[PDB]
RNA sequence: GAACAAUAGUAAGCACAAUCAUAGCACAUAAAAACGUUAGGUCAAGGUGUAGCUUAUGGGUUGGAAAGAAAUGGGCUACA
């Protein structure tokens, strides 16, 4: 059996997002891509750094936003600026949300020494594609 | 205190020009988008997932 | 405060944080003010050296090498040829013992 | 904290290999030349031999960045196959798809 | 919008060639529609072609420890679009390529080759040493 | 071949800025030696690892400063809490062996 | 717990099938392959539960290894 990135069949009650309900072999068929940047194209450089950056952005976004992160984090990279798109649950009040928005944008622009832009879209409950 | 305010599609004039609402490069916020759009591989129900909260 | 996304871009670009368009990959790097005949022709620093000796063979290959090199500015090339002068004159004994009189 | 002591010593090998680099290049310039005397070459030999062997290029080992795995490393992504596959399968790796032909 | 006219004789381009690289087809299709419609408005007179796709395939071992009869095969496809502009100016070039470049999608890269028209250099004109 | 060919080639050689006087194939390496960027200097080499001290310390700080949140470190912590509360801890240095 | 001139079975879920990829079809191959089985493999990818080491089971330098009496699996090159 192939165990790569999959969600096993339960008694049938297990809530599942469209993202985790599709096996790796579906990527580019049905599944899109989580990260978007130039680096893996035919003639191009520094894919590695965009990858390190990606990883740390996963870690950072999941540790900065405790319990409220809904679905896996969408990374866009355009004209040197990173557009970080996150689907996030409604947990905390708007004050802390904008606090952490500004906080994150500042710290990420300044660590990566490049302009960062953060887009949050709030969702009532985790999106369920299958089961339930 | 739980806050739910209706999306921009509710306040939008039918003929209001688009470049006003979408001047620059954007994430595609579903709320500000007047056009219904269904993506995602259908379940056997026959429903492509809505334009709302779609990852 | 921001009136538009264009205001965002505009301010980022004045600030020098946003990139410059249409992009030239050489934007922000002036290369010390140098020109090709300061790069290509290294005769200037070959002035002090024995002229007909094999030291000119070795230093002409070093020169022709530092000429073909985009990866280094004027300064470091010069430090190379200078370290070579300093080391060649550092040992006077070897050059003379080897069987060729070398200056 | 670098993930291992392995990655510690190899990082110090990258710093060092950057440091004595000029020395390397200039000494090995004469040492590899035919026209010059053999006598400048024996002395140049003792010279690059004198350098700390931690600063030489080939003592450096390519490892996966995060998981430190010495082998099975993909040069372009600096990532071990375990971690590569892990990342690409979640689709966290851009453009990488499963090959069918 | 501050505009200024310098007396100096603005650069001419015979052929401005723009390579648009991508993974996906759709984005490059749309972007093609974009560059075409943008270069029509400015009366730039352009063509577009599709350079044949290039596919790289490399293989990793499927398991953590040992099964060498079992392999995973991963793929990277690069698809092409090339815009060919003929007989344009330097300013028209800077503007059109500014507009085309600022909006360039995240997954796609762009390589531009400009062949620029120069009459002759000065020491060559008609002296002989 | 001719002397006209040798002189023509020397002309092209000294003109273009390439190697002028005839050399060994061996010595030519030194040409290519300064013609390139040496291996150990390349950014794709010395910059191989991102600084781990940086990310580690930065995120830990941000944690204790109450910005970032590490569930791994919380698992660890809580488990050493239930390890020492049990009485099997990490011995104060120097004490364990001889006593 | 099925019988179609049908006798107690209905069931969304997940496999297989269907579609995708192999630059048009069709085929083929590729992929896909649930549930469980073999306490199958790996604490040396990494991460951890339990136990241990903490002037050491830790961290560094330097030098040293991988020798064939055989026995055999797989290959390459042949015997023209
Ligand atoms: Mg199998
Ligand atoms: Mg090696
Ligand atoms: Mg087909
Ligand atoms: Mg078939
Ligand atoms: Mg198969
Ligand atoms: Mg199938
Ligand atoms: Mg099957
Ligand atoms: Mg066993
Ligand atoms: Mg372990
Ligand atoms: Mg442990
Ligand atoms: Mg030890
Ligand atoms: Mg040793
Ligand atoms: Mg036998
Ligand atoms: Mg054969
Ligand atoms: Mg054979």
């Amino acid at each position: 059996k192939n165990r790569a990135a999959r969600v096993r069949v339960s008694k049938g009650d297990k809530p599942v997002t469209y993202e985790e309900a599709h096996a790796p072999h579906y990527i580019a068929h049905r599944k899109g891509w989580l990260s978007l940047h130039t680096g893996n194209l035919d003639g191009e450089d520094h894919a590695a750094e965009r990858t390190v950056e990606d990883v740390f952005l996963r870690k950072f976004m999941l540790g900065t936003f405790p319990g409220c992160l809904a679905d896996q984090l969408v990374l866009k990279r355009r004209a040197n600026q990173l557009e970080i798109c996150a689907l996030v649950l409604r947990q905390l009040p708007p004050h802390k949300f904008y606090f952490l928005v500004g906080y994150s944008e500042t710290l990420l622009s300044h660590f990566y020494k490049c302009p960062v832009h953060l887009h949050l879209q709030t969702v009532p409950s985790k999106v369920v594609y299958k089961y339930i | 205190r739980r806050k739910a305010l209706p999306p921009r599609t509710e306040k939008m004039a039918v003929d209001q020009d688009w470049p006003s609402v979408y001047p620059v490069a954007a994430p595609f916020k579903p709320s500000a988008v007047p056009l219904p759009v269904r993506m995602g591989y259908p379940v056997k129900r026959g429903v492509p997932m809505a334009k709302e909260g779609n990852l | 405060p921001f009136q538009n996304g264009f205001e965002e871009m505009i301010q980022w670009t004045k600030e020098g944080k946003l990139w410059e368009f249409p992009i030239n990959n050489e934007a922000g790097f002036d290369d010390d003010g140098s020109e090709f005949h300061e790069h290509i022709f290294l005769d200037k620093y070959l002035q002090d050296f024995p002229k007909q000796g094999p030291i000119r063979h070795f230093m002409e290959l070093v020169t022709c090498g530092l000429s073909k090199n985009p990866y280094l500015s004027v300064k470091q090339k010069v430090e190379h040829i200078e370290w070579f002068r300093n080391y060649f004159n550092e040992k006077r004994v070897i050059l003379k013992e080897s069987g060729i009189q070398l200056n | 904290y670098y993930v291992d002591w392995k990655m510690l010593r190899d990082v110090k090998r990258r710093k060092m290999a950057y440091e004595y680099a000029d020395e390397r290049l200039r000494i090995n310039s004469l040492r590899k030349n035919t026209i010059l005397p053999k006598d400048l070459q024996e002395v140049a030999d003792e010279e690059i031999a004198s350098l700390p062997r931690d600063s030489c290029p080939v003592r450096i080992r390519n490892r996966c960045v995060m998981t430190s795995r010495p082998r099975g490393v993909k040069r372009r992504w600096r990532l071990s196959r375990i971690v590569f596959r892990h990342l690409a399968d979640h689709g966290q790796l851009s453009g990488v798809q499963r090959a069918m032909w | 919008p501050e505009i200024t006219i310098s007396d100096e004789p603005d650069t001419l381009y015979k052929r401005l060639s723009v390579l648009v690289k991508g993974h996906d087809k759709a984005v490059l299709d749309s972007y093609e529609y974009f560059a075409v419609l943008a270069a029509k408005e400015l009366g730039i007179s352009i063509k577009v072609h599709e350079p044949p796709r290039k596919i790289e395939r490399f293989t990793l071992l499927k398991s953590v420890h040992i099964f060498k009869k079992h392999r995973v095969q991963y793929e990277m496809r690069t698809l092409y679009r090339c815009l060919e502009l003929e007989h344009l100016t330097g300013s028209t070039a800077d503007v059109y390529l500014e507009y085309i470049q600022r909006n360039l999608p995240e997954g796609v890269a762009m390589e531009v080759t400009k062949t620029k028209l120069e009459q002759l250099p000065e020491h060559i004109r008609k002296p002989i040493w | 071949l001719s002397e006209y060919a040798v002189r023509m080639s020397r002309l092209s050689a000294r003109l273009f800025g390439e190697v002028a006087r005839p050399t060994d194939s061996k010595s030519m390496k030194v040409v290519k030696l300064f013609s390139e960027q040496p291996l150990a200097k390349r950014k794709e080499t010395y910059d191989w690892y991102p600084n781990h001290n940086t990310y580690f310390a930065l995120m830990g700080t941000l944690r204790f400063l109450g910005l970032y949140r590490d569930e791994h470190q919380d698992f660890r912590d809580e488990q050493l809490r239930l390890k020492k509360l049990r009485g099997k801890g990490k011995p104060r240095k120097g004490e364990g062996k001889r006593a």
